[PDB]
């Protein structure tokens, strides 16, 4: 089990470690969360009392180096840093971990939800969205734009998430425009899976980057993404047997985390509509179908 | 965008602009089989495409075969649609390539964008405008080639004929679909008013009679007259 420590808790914020939540009072005496499970990437947030706008947050992995956050006066916010003298900061976890200045991360013992929600996604993959190659974690926040969002402006500030667009060039083969455009397989089997991404898991693993974005700050350009994503499969009529399984098992744990509350912008009408009842793959997600209907049957 | 009254005088500037009309392409008769089943039948089509500045109509004749052992005819015919007019587009010199395409109907959107994706700088528009071109079938030498054909062909017309060389293309335009108008509404009374005085006549060349300016107006009065008369007798009033 790993540990993110802090300097301090200068300014009121409400904290988040994944899915859990908590407040943290200005100048409370605040050293950090421990028990943090290895094995996953994690995602440390935050959002200041006096002005909820803007949630921001880092995407970490505890077995690429020793993570710390520390709020700065001057930019104001709190940032992670990394700690590259070991002993200095297992001493420092140690000595604060005697004097119970932590939260412990709650992890209910049958609880599979994080594990769920991230099985495909991997820090490296992350670094290569949200590029800033000095660091070993990843900042992202409310208002970044993605790569597309720009083509429709500071690009190293940028979501770059794999284009989908599904009338362009790339989508639709010369000779086969209604072919294509009304079977997508070819572009989600040979222009994604084959030709980009280069195997299924590394899709799964930038839809559920994408989704995690747009939950926890609320970022409209990753919510894009991720039904882009979904609409792509559900849109193409030949799909691995193993893809829409696997699909299914992803959106189920989506929308079971999702805020009842948040969901009538987290969820596009549309997408959600066609993919559940009109597309291809309409009887292929019982799970997603069957959690949708009970918990939004309104969206329906 | 939609193009709609605020915006009509952009039909008779000088970038080139196509109207497209798919409501002629798929064509069918209804009609019982010896089991007492519905079945259809269909017969040749035309997509309708038209300059409104110049007249110029490039009439594609929509042969029964390309239905052959196809399914969904109603929306592969949006389809075959978008590919003939891709296909007409790419024949034209670039200087005569068009700068914006409008279709009639809110369905040949994706299919015309996509099959047009080569022409990113072709503009692809809807219509608030409710258009008469599907009375295009009323005009008996248009509806005589496409019944005639026996394999896709192209016919190329002015729909004006030479009113151009006396009045302006928006009172060409004008003249027209009211003329559609009226035949969209009674085709017979429409073709009874065209053709009663037997001394004007149609031209080899033309589709129209040869009306005098005089004439015109007032075969363009009796034409209102129907149009409004029709909406008595429809709405009894
Ligand atoms: C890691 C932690 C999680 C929580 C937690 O669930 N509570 C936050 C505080 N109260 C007000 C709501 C419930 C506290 S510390
Ligand atoms: C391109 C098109 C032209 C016409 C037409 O009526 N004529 C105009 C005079 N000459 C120049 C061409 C033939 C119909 S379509």
């Amino acid at each position: 089990m790993n540990t993110v420590p802090f300097t301090s808790a200068p300014i009121e914020v409400t904290i988040g470690i994944d899915q859990y939540s908590f407040n943290v009072k200005e100048n409370q005496p605040f050293h950090g969360i421990k028990d943090i499970p290895i094995g996953h990437v994690h995602v440390i947030h935050f959002q200041h009392a006096d002005n909820s706008s803007m949630r921001y947050g880092y995407w970490f992995d505890c077995r690429m180096g020793n993570f710390y956050i520390q709020y700065d006066p001057k930019d104001g916010l709190y940032k992670m840093m990394e700690e590259r003298d070991g002993a200095k900061f297992e001493n420092i976890v140690h000595n604060f971990k005697e004097r119970q200045m932590m939260v412990s991360y709650p992890k209910i013992d049958e609880d599979d939800t994080w594990y769920n929600l991230t099985e495909f996604v991997q820090m490296d993959k992350i670094r290569k969205i949200v590029r800033k190659d000095e660091n070993q974690f990843s900042y992202v926040d409310s208002s970044m734009t993605t790569v597309q969002e720009n083509e429709l402006s500071d690009p190293a500030h940028s979501l770059n998430y794999t284009v989908i667009n599904f009338k362009s060039r790339e989508a639709i083969r010369p000779g086969h425009e209604m072919e294509d455009f009304l079977d997508k397989s070819y572009y989600l089997n040979t222009v994604m899976l084959q030709g980009i991404f280069k195997n299924s898991s590394n899709y799964f693993g930038e839809l559920q980057f994408a989704f995690l974005n747009a939950m926890f700050f609320g970022n409209y350009g990753s919510s894009l993404q991720w039904h882009a994503m979904i609409e792509l499969i559900c849109s193409s009529a030949t799909v691995p047997k193993h893809m829409l399984d696997k699909l299914d098992e992803i959106l189920y744990y989506q929308i079971k985390t999702l805020p009842e509350q948040y969901s009538d912008i987290l969820l596009n009408e549309r997408v959600w509509n066609i993919c559940l009842y009109s597309s291809f793959q309409k009887n292929s997600l019982h799970n997603t179908e069957k959690i949708m209907e009970n918990k939004y049957p309104e969206l329906l | 965008g939609a193009m709609n009254s605020s915006n009509y005088a952009e039909l008779f500037n000088n970038d080139i602009k196509l109207f497209v009309d798919d409501t002629n392409v798929y064509r069918v008769t209804v009609h019982k089989t010896f089991e007492g089943n519905v079945a259809t039948k269909a017969i040749n089509g035309c997509i309708f495409t038209l300059n409104p500045k110049t007249g110029h109509l490039f009439l594609k004749i929509i042969h029964t075969s390309v239905w052959a052992g196809q399914k969904r005819l109603s929306q592969l015919a949006k389809w075959k649609t978008a590919e003939e007019v891709s296909a007409l587009v790419r024949s034209l010199p670039k200087e005569e390539q068009p700068k914006q395409i409008i279709v009639t109907r809110k369905a040949m959107l994706d299919p015309l964008e996509v099959h047009m994706l080569d022409f990113p700088n072709i503009a692809i528009r809807p219509t608030e405008l409710r258009l008469p071109f599907s009375a295009a079938m009323s005009i008996d030498k248009l509806s005589d080639v496409v019944m005639k054909a026996t394999e896709p062909q192209m016919v190329l017309f002015n729909i004006y004929d030479d009113w151009l060389d006396r009045i302006s293309s928006y009172t060409a335009f004008s003249r027209l679909t009211l003329l559609l108008r009226a035949l969209k509404t009674n085709e017979e009374s429409a073709k009874m008013i065209l053709l009663s005085d037997p001394t004007i006549t149609i031209k080899s060349y033309h589709l129209w009679p040869s009306f005098t300016d005089e004439q015109w107006i007032t075969i363009e009065s009796q034409m209102r007259d129907l149009i409004l008369t029709e909406y008595g007798r429809k709405y009894n009033v």
